[PDB]
C-alpha cells in the first residue's frame, strides 16, 4: 500500500511503516522502568537459555551510555546499535561545549530526533525499537524516567513497560505502584520489580537482571544470591 | 501477506520482518559448514570446503580462512562476491585502530563495527544487505581467547562453539552431546574431524576437502602463534586421527 | 513351562524375561503328584506371593496370557487336594487374583461368565478366616504404587456387586443364585464388604453407589452407616465426606419400593444431623413430615450458640421459607423460652419478616394501577377479575378499587368473583382489609360471600405471626346458613392459614356441612377446606371425610359435578405420603361403584407414590383399557359413565407427576418426552382422549415443573389455537408465567391478539384473554410458582386450586375460585444478623435445560448479579455463595435453594 | 464397572 | 459418570412403555372407517387413476380453470375439478394432476424438492454446551447474539433494539469452530439447517442462483432457525478460477447470495453462522456490519485455557496425578487448543509401544516431546531477528 512511501503523507494519516514498527518492538525482550524517590530500579529479562554460549562476552542488554545515564531497549538488537552509539558521542559532546555534565532531558529529545528524522527523510527506515532513557539531571537527586517511541517522539511517565507480554505487566504496575507515592525504600522498590519479570520469566536467576541506578554517578548490579534471595521470598507468598 | 514487499531496506513488509534479510539466510547456508569451537589453550577453525573440482585447486585456495592480522584470523561462510568488500575493509581497520593506539585490535571492536555496516546498508541506502557470516576467531587480554558470530542483520552473539552455513543443526546436535567443558586443545582437533565427517559427503574426510588451521596459546612461553596448515600437514594429521 | 523341572526356584529368573510360569507347575503337578509336597509348596508359598506383585508392576494383556495355561484350571478340588485342613487353604490366596486376570483385562466375554461363579466361592470362603480380607488390603493401601492395583482391587469388588445383585434379580437368592454362587449375608462376606467400602471412600467415588443400589435393600446402607460415622472428619474433612453422602444416597432412593424408599431418607437425614451441616437436614425433615423429626433438626441448630448470632436466625429461616408453617410453629417455643428476644425471632419463624422483605421490592419494581381487559358484556365481568391477576402480590391499587362504581357494574355470579380479585390486589398482606369489609356488611349475598374469599386471599401473609388472625373474622359466617356465604368463608380459613396446625384451624373446621342436608354443591367445600391443613405434612388420612364422601356420593350421583368435588379432595388432602395412603386405599375399594373406581384411580396415584416401578406402569394399563373398549366395537346411567372416563385421563398425568417430584432430576426430562410422543398416540386412539388430553398436558408442564420451557410450551399453544378447548390455555399459561415476560411475552402477542380477532363466542374470549394477561406480571411483579420454599418440587396446598378445576367443566362460578394463586416466591437476599435486605453477590446460571444435573450440586459456572432476585424457575434456580471479597463462609450453603443467603462475614 | 457395561449396550 | 448412569435406568423404561402403548394407540383394531373417513376414502380411489404427474400453478382466472405448465414442452389449460379450495392455491404451488386428463386433483406437494430435505440436518448435535474446554468467555460472544433474544426478549423488547442478524466464525482451526457451532445449536434448539458452498459451485446453467434462494425460503418456513453457511468463502472471496468455465458462474453466485444477505430488509429472525478461515489476509465479501453484526475472532489458546482442555483428557489416564500437569501446559509456548488434543492422543499410542496398557509416569513428559517437535515444523512463526 502506502508502506512504499514516507514522503506520501498518506490520507490515512497513518505510514505503515510507522506501524510495523511496533510489531518489532513487541517481538524484543521484556524491559522494565520503576522509580522510588532516590532511585531508578531497572528489571530487564536477557535471555540465556541458548547451549554453547559464552556469557561472559556477550553483551549486557543494558549498556552505559554516560556515567549516570542508562539505557535498556525492547526491539531488534541491530537497529538498537545505532542509537547507542549516536547518543553517547553526544554525551561526550555536551560536555565538551556546555561543561554542564549532561542533561538528561537534552538527551531524551536528542534520541527521538534521529527517530522523527528519518520518519520525514525518504529512503531512510523509522527504528523498531523503544527504549528506555533513566538518568539523574545535573545537580539534582530526583530519578528521571524517559521512554521514547518510534513514533518520533518522547514522554514521561511514573513507571512503564515494554517489550513482549507487557500488558501483564501493566496491571502489576497500577496496583502494587503508585504515581501519588513511590515506594519510598529502595528495597521495597526492588522487590516489587522482582516480582513483575517473574509473571513473564516464569523462575530465572540470571534471566532477571537488575541494575539499580542512584544519583551521583553510582551504578551498580544487583548480585545474582541477592536477585534470587527475592524470589525465594516470594515464592513462599505464592503459594499463601 | 500476499503482495511482498521488499524493493528496498526502507519498505517494510507488512509482517515487519524484511524479506531481503530473511533471503540472507538462505545463502549463508547454501555455503558449505564452517566449525569455530573456542579451547582454554588455543583455538581450533575446521571446515569442509565449498570447492570440490580436483581440476580447479582446492590446494592453494583457502577460501575460507584468511587472517586479517597477526592475531586475528577469520573463517567465512555466504555470497563469495558481496563477503570480497568487508574481508578488505576489517583488514584495514584493524591497521587503522593500531596506528591510533599502537595496540592491537580488541576482538569485540572489530565485530561491532563491521556488524554496524551491515546495519547501514538496511538504515539508509536502498543497498542490500551484505548478508555474510564470519566467525571470527582473536584473542585479546580483555577476555583471553574470543569467538564471535556475526548474523547479516548487523549484531553478534558470543559462543562457547557455533556452527555456520549449511547443515548447523546436525553439527551443532553432535558437538553439545560430547562437548568436554574445560576442552583441551588436542581435543578440539579430534572433536572437531569427528563432527566434520559426519555431516561431510566423504565420510573417510579426505584431506583435499579440508581447510584446517590451529592458532594456539599452547605455544612456547605462553604466545599466540597462527599456523595455517597445508593439505600436506592435514593429511599426516589425518591418518594420526584415523577416520583414513 | 508346564514342564516339571520349572517348579524351580532356579527357574524364576530365566523365565521372568517371558512372563514368570514358575508358579504354573509349582502349584499344579506339586499339589497333585504328592500331599507331601502341599507342605512344601507352603515354604515357598511367600515366593509365589511376590510374583504377582510383579506381574502387577507392568500391566499388559501378554504376560497375563502367558503366565497362566493350567494356574486357571487349579484352585483347591482340581488337584483333589484338601489335606492337611490348613494348606490348600493358604493356596487359595494366590490362584485368587489369577483368575481376575484373565477375566477382564485381556478381553474375552466368555471367561466373564463362566469364571464368575468360581471365583466369588474362593473369596467367600477364605475372607470368613479374614486371611481374604489380607489379600485384599495389600493392593487396596497401596503401599507399592503401581498400575496393577488400580485395576485389580475394582475385580474384587466387581464380584461382591454381583452377590447382593442375586437377591433382586430373584427370590431364590443366595447360593441357589449360581451367577456367583456365594451368598449375600453370612460370617465370612459381610466382614469383607465393610472392609473394602472404608478403604474405598477414600479411593473413588462411584463403586460405593454401585453396591448400594444393587443390593436393593436398607441392609447396604446400615453397613454403610456405621462406615461413614467413621469416616466422616478423619479421612477425609467434615465437608468433603457430607459431598460424599448427598451424592450417594439420590443414586440408590427412586428404585427402591415404598416401605424402604422412606428407608433411606431416615439413614440419610441422621448422618446429616450427625454432620455439623444442618442446611441439608432441614430439607429432609420436611419430605418425611415427622414432627418428631423437625423438632430434632430444630433444636440441634439452637443448642449450640446460646445467643441470638447466626444460629437463631439460621434456623428459624429455614423453617420460614416452607410457607407450608408446619415447622414455623414448631421452632418457636425453643426461641422463645430462650427470651433474648421474644417478638423479632417469632416474626422471623412466621411468615411477617416475608411480608416485610416484598413491601422493600416492590417500590423497585414499580407500583403500578395498571388494568386489562375491554368493555360490554362477558368482558365487563372479565376487566375487573383481570385487575386482580395482574395486580399479583402486594401492589398498591388502593384508589382504583376505591370506586364503588366498577364493583357494583359487573354482573350476577361474576360480582362474586370481584370482590375475591381486590383481595388479590393485596394478596400475602393484611393491609387492605379495610375495603373489603365494607362490602362484607353491604348489598348482595353474592359480594358478602365475595368478601370472605378474598380476605382469605389477602390473610395468608400470616399463619404464625399471629396479628390479625383469619379466625376472628371468619367464625361468625359458618353460623350463617346461607350456602353461599357460608362456602367462601370454610374455605377461606384453610387458605390463611394454609398448612399450619393450629388449635383455631381445627375447631372451626370441626363441624363440616358436607352432607346430604345440602344436596348443593357448594357443601363440598368442607372437606376440601380439610384438605389444605393435612398437606405439607404426613397425614392421618383422617376418617371422617371417607365417610362423608361416601354418603353424600350414594345418595346422589345424578350430578357428577358433586361427587368429583369429593373426590378430588380426599385426593388432595392426601399428598406427602404414600404409606398410610395404602391403608386407607382399601376402605374406599370395599365398596364398589363405577363411581368408586374414579375415586380408586385418583387415590391409587398418591397411594403407589414411593416408587417408580409400580406406578409408572399401573396408570398405563388404566389408560389402554378405553381404546380396546371402543375398538372391540369397531370390529344417572350417564353419570357413571362420564366420570369414569374424564378421570382415567386426569388420572394418568396425575400419577407422572407424583413420580418425577419424588424422584430425581433425570425422571422429570424423562417423563416429559414420554408425554411429548404421548399426545400424538392419544390423539390418533380417540376424539374423547384428544380433546381432554390437552387440558391436563398444560397442567403436566406445570406440575413436573419442566426443566425446558423453550420449545415445548410454545408448540402446543399454537398447535391448539385450532384445536377445541381454550382451557388448556390456562393451565398451560401457568407454567408460562414461572418465568415471567419470557415465555409469556410470546404468550401475551400471539393469543391475546388472535383471540380477540377470530372471536365468535365470548365465553371463549374470556378463556384466551384472561389466561393471556395472567401469564404476564407488569415488569417482573410477583411470580406464583409451585416450590413451597426449598422443596422447588415441593407439595402444593393453596396451588391445588389448578388440579381441582382443570378437571371440571369450565363455569361462571369457576371464576371466583380461580383468583387464589397463592405461592409468591422471595427474592434473595445475603443476610447476616442484622437483616440487611439485597443480595451483595450471589451466582445465578440461566442457561439450565440439563438433565444430567441431578445430584443437586450447582453448576458453579454461574453469571454474577448484584441485584436482589426472585428465584426463576428452571432458568435462574442454581445458586452459588459468592462473597469472597469480604472474606466469608456459607452458614447457610445453598444447593440451588430458594432461600435467602447467610454468611459469616469476617 | 462391568455390570454397568452391559447397561449402555441394551439402552 | 455416576450422573449417565441415573439417565440410562430412566431411557430405558420410557422407550419400552412407549413401544407397547403404540400398538394400540395406532390402531390395530381401532379402525377408523365411519362416515367421515369413509367419504375421503371412496372418492380418493375413484378420482384417482395413478401415476399421477406433477404440475406446477402458474396462473388461475376466475371460472375454475387455471394455466399449469406440465414436464412435457406443451402446457395445458385446464378444469379445477374436485378436492382443493380455489383460494388455497395461490400462483406459484406445485400441483398434482391427474394422468388420463389433467385436473387439479389436490396438493400434497408444496414445491417439495430433494434439495431441502438434504439442507435440512436439525439431527441431534454432538456437542452438549460446556462439553468443550472452551473458554467462558469466547462462547459467551455468540451466544450474546444468538441465544440471548429467544431465551429473554423482555430486556431487548424493553430496550427497543432490534434483536442481532448474523455472526461470523473465524480463528485459527483447531479453536474449535465448529464444535463451537454445534454447542449453540444444542442450546436453543433451533431447525438447525447446514449447507456447504461448493454444492453452490458447478459448471451447470445457473444453478448457483437457483439454489441460493431456496435458502431463505427453508429458514423462514421452519423458523426459528440458524442457517450455517458454512466455507461461506467458497462461493464469494475463495475461487475456483474462470479459466474452467468459471467466468460465467462464480460471479452470479457471489452477487446472488449479497444481494439476498441485504434484502429489502435484514429478516432479523434467521441466525446465520458464517465460517470462513479469517477475512483478514482475503477479500472482504460479508459485506459489513448489521447483516453480520458481532464478528468474532477466537484467541489462540493461552496457558490458562489449555488447562480447562487438559483436564478432561487427564481424567481417562491413570498415572497422570503423580506427572504435575501445570508443568506440561506452561513449557509449550502458547498454541493450538488442537495440540494439546493431538498429544493425548499420541500419548496412549506411545504407551502401547513402550508396552504399558494406559501412560506410564514417564511416558507423559515423553509424550510432549514427540509433538511439539512435530507441529513447531508443521506451522514456523517469525524468527526473532
Ligand atoms: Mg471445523
Amino acid at each position: 500500500g502506502y508502506d512504499r512511501a514516507l514522503s506520501i503523507f498518506s490520507p490515512d494519516g497513518h505510514i505503515f511503516q510507522v506501524e510495523y514498527a511496533l510489531e518489532a518492538v513487541k517481538r524484543g525482550t521484556c524491559a522494565v522502568g520503576v522509580k522510588g524517590k532516590n532511585c531508578v530500579v531497572l528489571g530487564c529479562e536477557r535471555r540465556s537459555t541458548l547451549k554453547l554460549q559464552d556469557t561472559r562476552i556477550t553483551p549486557s542488554k543494558v549498556s552505559k551510555i554516560d556515567s549516570h545515564v542508562v539505557l535498556s531497549f525492547s526491539g531488534l538488537n541491530a537497529d538498537s546499535r545505532i542509537l547507542i552509539e549516536k547518543a553517547r558521542v553526544e554525551a561526550q559532546s555536551h560536555r565538551l561545549t556546555l561543561e554542564d555534565p549532561v542533561t538528561v532531558e537534552y538527551l531524551t529529545r536528542y534520541v527521538a530526533g534521529v527517530q522523527q528524522r528519518y520518519t520525514q527523510s525518504g529512503g531512510v527506515r523509522p527504528f523498531g525499537v523503544s527504549t528506555l532513557i533513566a538518568g539523574f539531571d545535573p545537580r539534582d537527586d530526583e530519578p528521571k524516567l524517559y521512554q521514547t517511541e518510534p513514533s518520533g517522539i518522547y514522554s514521561s511517565w511514573s513507571a512503564q513497560t515494554i517489550g513482549r507480554n507487557s500488558k501483564t505487566v501493566r496491571e502489576f504496575l497500577e496496583k502494587n505502584y503508585d504515581r501519588k507515592e513511590p515506594p519510598a525504600t529502595v528495597e521495597e522498590c526492588v522487590k516489587l520489580t522482582v516480582r513483575s519479570l517473574l509473571e513473564v520469566v516464569q523462575t530465572g536467576a540470571k534471566n532477571i537482571e537488575i541494575t539499580v541506578v542512584k544519583p551521583d554517578s553510582d551504578i551498580v548490579a544487583l548480585s545474582s544470591e541477592e536477585i534470587n534471595q527475592y524470589v525465594t521470598q516470594i515464592e513462599q507468598e505464592k503459594q499463601e | 501477506g500476499s503482495r511482498r514487499y521488499d524493493s528496498r531496506t526502507t519498505i517494510f513488509s507488512p509482517e515487519g520482518r524484511l524479506y531481503q534479510v530473511e533471503y540472507a539466510l538462505e545463502s549463508i547456508s547454501h555455503a558449505g559448514t564452517a566449525i569455530g569451537i573456542m579451547a582454554s589453550d588455543g583455538i581450533v577453525l575446521a571446515a569442509e570446503r565449498k570447492v570440490t573440482s580436483t581440476l580447479l585447486e582446492q590446494d592453494t585456495s583457502t577460501e575460507k580462512l584468511y587472517k586479517l592480522n597477526d592475531k586475528i584470523a577469520v573463517a567465512v561462510a555466504g555470497l563469495t562476491a558481496d563477503a570480497e568488500i568487508l574481508i578488505n575493509t576489517a583488514r584495514i581497520h584493524a591497521q587503522n585502530y593500531l596506528k591510533t593506539y599502537n595496540e592491537d585490535i580488541p576482538v569485540e571492536i572489530l565485530v561491532r563495527r563491521l556488524s554496524d555496516i551491515k546495519q547501514g546498508y538496511t538504515q539508509h541506502g536502498g543497498l542490500r544487505p551484505f548478508g555474510v557470516s564470519f566467525i571470527y576467531a582473536g584473542y585479546d587480554d580483555r577476555y583471553g581467547y574470543q569467538l564471535y558470530t556475526s548474523n547479516p542483520s548487523g549484531n553478534y552473539t558470543g559462543w562457547k562453539a557455533i556452527s555456520v552455513g549449511a547443515n548447523t543443526s546436525a553439527a551443532q546436535t553432535l558437538l553439545q552431546m560430547d562437548y568436554k567443558d574445560d576442552m583441551k586443545v588436542d581435543d578440539a582437533i579430534e572433536l572437531a574431524l569427528k563432527t566434520l565427517s559426519k555431516t561431510t559427503d566423504s565420510s573417510a574426510l579426505t584431506y583435499d576437502r579440508l581447510e584446517f588451521a590451529t592458532i594456539r596459546k599452547g605455544a612456547n612461553d605462553g604466545e599466540v602463534y597462527q599456523k595455517i596448515f597445508k593439505p600436506q600437514e592435514i593429511k599426516d594429521i589425518l591418518v594420526k586421527t584415523g577416520i583414513t | 513351562m508346564v514342564d516339571e523341572s520349572d517348579k524351580k526356584q532356579q527357574t524364576i529368573d530365566e523365565q521372568s524375561q517371558i512372563s514368570p510360569e514358575k508358579q504354573t507347575p509349582n502349584k499344579k503337578d506339586k499339589k497333585k503328584e504328592e500331599e507331601e509336597q502341599l507342605s512344601e509348596e507352603d515354604a515357598k508359598l511367600k515366593t509365589d506371593l511376590e510374583l504377582l506383585v510383579e506381574r502387577l508392576k507392568e500391566d499388559d494383556s501378554s504376560l497375563y496370557e502367558a503366565s497362566l495355561n493350567a494356574l486357571k484350571e487349579s484352585i483347591k478340588n482340581s488337584t483333589s487336594s484338601m489335606t492337611a485342613v490348613p494348606k490348600p487353604l493358604k493356596f487359595l490366596r494366590p490362584t485368587y487374583p489369577d483368575l481376575c486376570s484373565i477375566y477382564d483385562k485381556w478381553t474375552d466375554p466368555n471367561l466373564k461368565s463362566s469364571l464368575a461363579d468360581v471365583l466369588s466361592i474362593l473369596a467367600m470362603t477364605y475372607s470368613e478366616n479374614g486371611k481374604h480380607d489380607s489379600l485384599r488390603y495389600r493392593l487396596l493401601s497401596d503401599v507399592s504404587d503401581f498400575e496393577g492395583w488400580g485395576h485389580e482391587y475394582i475385580r474384587h469388588l466387581a464380584l461382591e456387586i454381583g452377590e447382593v445383585y442375586n437377591d433382586q434379580v430373584e427370590k431364590d437368592a443366595e447360593d441357589e443364585t449360581s451367577s456367583d454362587g456365594s451368598k449375600s449375608d453370612g460370617s465370612a462376606a459381610t466382614s469383607g464388604f465393610e472392609f473394602s467400602k472404608e478403604d474405598t471412600l477414600r479411593l473413588c467415588l462411584d463403586i460405593v453407589p454401585y453396591f448400594l443400589k444393587h443390593n436393593g435393600e436398607e441392609d447396604a446402607v446400615d453397613l454403610l452407616l456405621e462406615i461413614e460415622s467413621i469416616d466422616k472428619l478423619p479421612q477425609f474433612v467434615d465437608e468433603n465426606t457430607f459431598q460424599r453422602v448427598c451424592q450417594y444416597m439420590v443414586a440408590c432412593v427412586p428404585l427402591l419400593p415404598p416401605p424402604e424408599d422412606v428407608a433411606f431418607l431416615k439413614t440419610a437425614y441422621s448422618i446429616y444431623l450427625s454432620q455439623n451441616e444442618l442446611t441439608d437436614a432441614i430439607a429432609l425433615a420436611v419430605r418425611l413430615g415427622e414432627e418428631d423429626m423437625i423438632r430434632s433438626v430444630f433444636d440441634a441448630t439452637s443448642d449450640p450458640v446460646m445467643h441470638k448470632q447466626l444460629a437463631y436466625i439460621l434456623a428459624a429461616q429455614k423453617t420460614s421459607f416452607e410457607y407450608e408453617g408446619v415447622q414455623d410453629i414448631i421452632g418457636n417455643g425453643k426461641l422463645s423460652e430462650h427470651f433474648l428476644y421474644l417478638a423479632k425471632e417469632l416474626n422471623l419463624t412466621g411468615p411477617k419478616v416475608p411480608e416485610d422483605i416484598y413491601k422493600s421490592h416492590l417500590d423497585n419494581s414499580k407500583s403500578v394501577f395498571s388494568s386489562a381487559g375491554l368493555d360490554s358484556a362477558q368482558q365487563n365481568l372479565a376487566s375487573s377479575f383481570v385487575n386482580g391477576f395482574l395486580n399479583l402480590g402486594y401492589c398498591n391499587d388502593k384508589l382504583i378499587v376505591d370506586n364503588d362504581n366498577w364493583v357494583y357494574k359487573t354482573k350476577g355470579d361474576g360480582m362474586t368473583s370481584a370482590v375475591a380479585s381486590i383481595g388479590s390486589i393485596y394478596q400475602w398482606n393484611l393491609d387492605g382489609l379495610q375495603q373489603l369489609d365494607k362490602y362484607l356488611y353491604v348489598d348482595e349475598p353474592e359480594v358478602k360471600a365475595g368478601a370472605l374469599l378474598g380476605i382469605g386471599i389477602s390473610a395468608s401473609g400470616v399463619h404464625d405471626g399471629e396479628v390479625e388472625p383469619a379466625l376472628l373474622l371468619l367464625q361468625d359466617y359458618v353460623t350463617n346458613p346461607d350456602t353461599k356465604i357460608s362456602s367462601a368463608a370454610i374455605l377461606g380459613l384453610g387458605i390463611a392459614f394454609a398448612g399450619s396446625k393450629n388449635d383455631e384451624v381445627l375447631g372451626l373446621l370441626l363441624p363440616i356441612a358436607a352432607s346430604t342436608d345440602l344436596p348443593i354443591e357448594t357443601a363440598a367445600m368442607a372437606s376440601l377446606a380439610l384438605a389444605h391443613v393435612f398437606v405439607g405434612t404426613c397425614n392421618g388420612d383422617i376418617t371422617t371425610s371417607i365417610m362423608d364422601n361416601f354418603l353424600e356420593r350414594t345418595a346422589i350421583e345424578l350430578k357428577t359435578d358433586w361427587v368429583r368435588f369429593l373426590a378430588l379432595a380426599l385426593g388432595i388432602l392426601y399428598m406427602g405420603q404414600g404409606e398410610q395412603v395404602d391403608d386407607v386405599l382399601e376402605t374406599i375399594s370395599a365398596i364398589e361403584h363405577p363411581m368408586t373406581s374414579a375415586i380408586e384411580v385418583l387415590v391409587g396415584s398418591c397411594a403407589y407414590t414411593g416408587t417408580g416401578d409400580v406406578l409408572l406402569i399401573q396408570d398405563l394399563l388404566h389408560r389402554l383399557t378405553p381404546k380396546n373398549v371402543k375398538g372391540e366395537e369397531d370390529a344417572e346411567i350417564k353419570s357413571e359413565e362420564k366420570k369414569g372416563k374424564s378421570s382415567d385421563k386426569d388420572a394418568t398425568t396425575d400419577g407422572k407427576n407424583d413420580d418425577e417430584e419424588e424422584e430425581k432430576e433425570a425422571g422429570i426430562v424423562d417423563e416429559l418426552a414420554y408425554a411429548v410422543l404421548g399426545i400424538a398416540l392419544i390423539a390418533l386412539g380417540e376424539d374423547i382422549g384428544k380433546e381432554m388430553s390437552l387440558r391436563h398436558f398444560g397442567h403436566l408442564m406445570h406440575y413436573g415443573n419442566e426443566h425446558i420451557r423453550r420449545m415445548v410450551p410454545l408448540a402446543m399453544g399454537i398447535v391448539s389455537v385450532s384445536d377445541p378447548q381454550m382451557k388448556v390455555f390456562d393451565t398451560l399459561t401457568r407454567f408460562s408465567h414461572d418465568a415471567d415476560l419470557e415465555v409469556s411475552m410470546n404468550s401475551i402477542f400471539a393469543m391475546g391478539l388472535c383471540g380477540a380477532g377470530t372471536n365468535n363466542a365470548r365465553l371463549a374470549q374470556l378463556l384466551r384473554q384472561l389466561a393471556s394477561y395472567y401469564s404476564r406480571e407488569q415488569d417482573a411483579l410477583f411470580i406464583t410458582r409451585l416450590a413451597q420454599g426449598l422443596l422447588h418440587l415441593g407439595k402444593g396446598t393453596m396451588t391445588m386450586d389448578v388440579f381441582n378445576d382443570a378437571h371440571v367443566l369450565n363455569k361462571v362460578t369457576l371464576a371466583s375460585i380461580l383468583t387464589t394463586a397463592v405461592g409468591l416466591v422471595s427474592p434473595s437476599f445475603m443476610l447476616k444478623h442484622h437483616q440487611l435486605f439485597y443480595m451483595l453477590n450471589a451466582g445465578i446460571r440461566p442457561k439450565f435445560i440439563l438433565a444430567l444435573n441431578d445430584e443437586g450440586e450447582p453448576i458453579k459456572v454461574n453469571v454474577r448479579v448484584g441485584q436482589a432476585v426472585e428465584t426463576v424457575g428452571q432458568a435462574g434456580r442454581p445458586k452459588k455463595i459468592t462473597g469472597w471479597i469480604t472474606q466469608s463462609t456459607p452458614v447457610l450453603l445453598n444447593h440451588g435453594e430458594r432461600a435467602e443467603l447467610e454468611t459469616d462475614e469476617y | 464397572a462391568a455390570p454397568y457395561a452391559a447397561k449402555l449396550k441394551q439402552t | 459418570t455416576r450422573c449417565k448412569l441415573k439417565l440410562l435406568r430412566m431411557e430405558r423404561i420410557k422407550d419400552h412403555l412407549l413401544l407397547e402403548e403404540e400398538f394400540v394407540s395406532n390402531s390395530e383394531i381401532l379402525k377408523p372407517f365411519e362416515k367421515k373417513q369413509e367419504e375421503e376414502k371412496k372418492q380418493l380411489e375413484e378420482i384417482r387413476g395413478n401415476p399421477l404427474s406433477i404440475g406446477t400453478l402458474e396462473e388461475i382466472i376466475d371460472d375454475d380453470h387455471a394455466i399449469v405448465t406440465s414436464p412435457t414442452m406443451p402446457d395445458y389449460y385446464v378444469s379445477i375439478l374436485s378436492f382443493v379450495d380455489k383460494e388455497l392455491l395461490e400462483p406459484g404451488c406445485s400441483v398434482l394432476l391427474h394422468h388420463k386428463t389433467m385436473s387439479i386433483v389436490g396438493v400434497l406437494q408444496d414445491d417439495a424438492d430433494p434439495m431441502v430435505s438434504v439442507m435440512k440436518m436439525d439431527k441431534s448435535p454432538t456437542e452438549s454446551y460446556s462439553d468443550i474446554g472452551g473458554l467462558e468467555s469466547q462462547i459467551q460472544e455468540i451466544k450474546e447474539s444468538v441465544e440471548l433474544p429467544l431465551t429473554h426478549p423482555e430486556l431487548y423488547e424493553e430496550m427497543g433494539i432490534k434483536p442481532p442478524k448474523g455472526v461470523i466464525l473465524y480463528g485459527a482451526p483447531g479453536t474449535g469452530k465448529t464444535l463451537l457451532a454445534k454447542a449453540v445449536a444444542n442450546q436453543t434448539s433451533a431447525t438447525f439447517l447446514r449447507i456447504v458452498g461448493s454444492e453452490l459451485i458447478q459448471k451447470y446453467l445457473g444453478d448457483g442462483p437457483r439454489l441460493c434462494r431456496q435458502i431463505f425460503k427453508v429458514a423462514g418456513e421452519n423458523a426459528p432457525s440458524i442457517v450455517f453457511i458454512d466455507e461461506i468463502d467458497a462461493i464469494g472471496t475463495k475461487r475456483y478460477d474462470s479459466n474452467s468455465g468459471g467466468e460465467r458462474e462464480i460471479q452470479r453466485t457471489m452477487l446472488e447470495l449479497l444481494n439476498q444477505l441485504d434484502g429489502f430488509d435484514d429478516r432479523g429472525d434467521v441466525k446465520v453462522i458464517m465460517a470462513t478461515n479469517k477475512i483478514e489476509t482475503l477479500d472482504p465479501a460479508l459485506i459489513r456490519p448489521g447483516r453480520i453484526d458481532r464478528k468474532i475472532l477466537f484467541e489462540n489458546p493461552d496457558l490458562s485455557t489449555k488447562k480447562k482442555i487438559l483436564g478432561i483428557h487427564t481424567s481417562k489416564m491413570n498415572l497422570s496425578e503423580d506427572v504435575n500437569l501445570e508443568t506440561l501446559v506452561t513449557t509449550k509456548d502458547d498454541l493450538s487448543g488442537a495440540d494439546i488434543q493431538a498429544m493425548c492422543t499420541e500419548a496412549g499410542l506411545l504407551a502401547l509401544r513402550e508396552r504399558r496398557m494406559q501412560v506410564t509416569a514417564e511416558d507423559f513428559k515423553q509424550a510432549k516431546e514427540r509433538v511439539m517437535k512435530n507441529k513447531v515444523e508443521e506451522n514456523l512463526e517469525g524468527l526473532y531477528l
